[PDB]
């Protein structure tokens, strides 16, 4: 037993590139919270997990508040629900297992996915002509949003 | 500053690019610090009493009007004055250097008027 309770450097390995791994993110979704994993591998990568590593399960599933681990799924959309929070956690594990080596990982990501571009409307209505006027606002305070089509 | 416009005599349901043209000066040599300088565009009724940012049923536009210029060269700018149910408007600018209050340093007097039938 090393008995190193303190007084050292602890951990000495790096998550470098040029290796088959997993990457979970979120983009391009219309007002209903989701996620999107990505698998940049080759030659029959195996199944993977997607746990719900929360304290009280605010990042809920639809009917039963499940984790629903995938199987040979690279990109999907975990259409969750929202039981009253603005922060989460997600322990994600993936048995890679390329060739004669049971390759695994466990990344405990912390994605929080409240909306940003909070948009309100107003119409005006004249005789046989019609106009909307759209209000555009950022749901967070003093973190800015650039915007380049509408 | 000059103000280059398409027409002064537009009907109601029509879209107009407005084009201000600004000329930074030799006597910008006092500062050089904020190369970016924030203007505004304010719309007056050609009686008194300018319309608010929420120009409801009067004039319509694309984006916030603040629309920065350089202290470098002849920058241009634009809006899209989608007119609605009006007559005899007025456009003029001011220069604000910053975003805060009491940042405003000059008020130009170039007042191009247009009519709406």
């Amino acid at each position: 037993c090393k008995e190193s309770t303190k007084v050292l450097v602890k951990q000495a390995h790096n998550l470098n590139l040029g290796e088959y791994a997993l990457e979970l993110k979120s983009v391009q979704s219309d007002a209903l919270e989701s996620l999107q994993v990505e698998v940049e591998v080759q030659k029959n990568i195996g199944n993977m997990k997607n746990l719900p590593v929360s304290f009280s399960m605010d990042e809920i599933q639809a009917r039963k508040r499940y984790n629903t681990p995938f199987e040979n799924v690279r990109l999907e959309y975990y259409l969750l629900d929202q039981i009253t929070a603005f922060d989460l956690i997600i322990k994600t594990s993936f048995t890679k297992k390329n060739d004669q080596g049971t390759f695994g990982e466990t990344k405990k990501v912390r994605i929080q996915c409240y909306l940003q571009l909070s948009v309100s409307v107003e119409d005006i209505f004249k005789k046989d002509i019609f106009f909307f006027k759209f209000l555009l606002n950022s749901s967070v305070r003093e973190e800015p949003v650039i915007l380049y089509s509408s | 500053v000059q103000l280059l416009l398409d027409e002064p005599k537009v009907k109601v349901g029509e879209i107009i690019n407005l084009k201000i043209i600004t000329e930074p000066t030799s006597t910008c040599r006092r500062k050089q610090n904020s190369t970016v300088n924030f203007l505004d565009i304010v719309i007056f009724d050609s009686k008194t009493s300018k319309i608010l940012p929420r120009s409801n049923r009067r004039i319509l536009y694309n984006g916030s009007l603040t629309k920065p210029i350089s202290t470098t060269k002849v920058s241009e700018i634009n809006l899209e004055i989608i007119p609605i149910e009006k007559g005899r408007y007025e456009f003029s600018v001011c220069i604000s250097k910053s975003n805060n209050q009491d940042g405003i340093i000059q008020f130009d007097s170039e007042n191009v008027i247009l009519s709406v039938i």
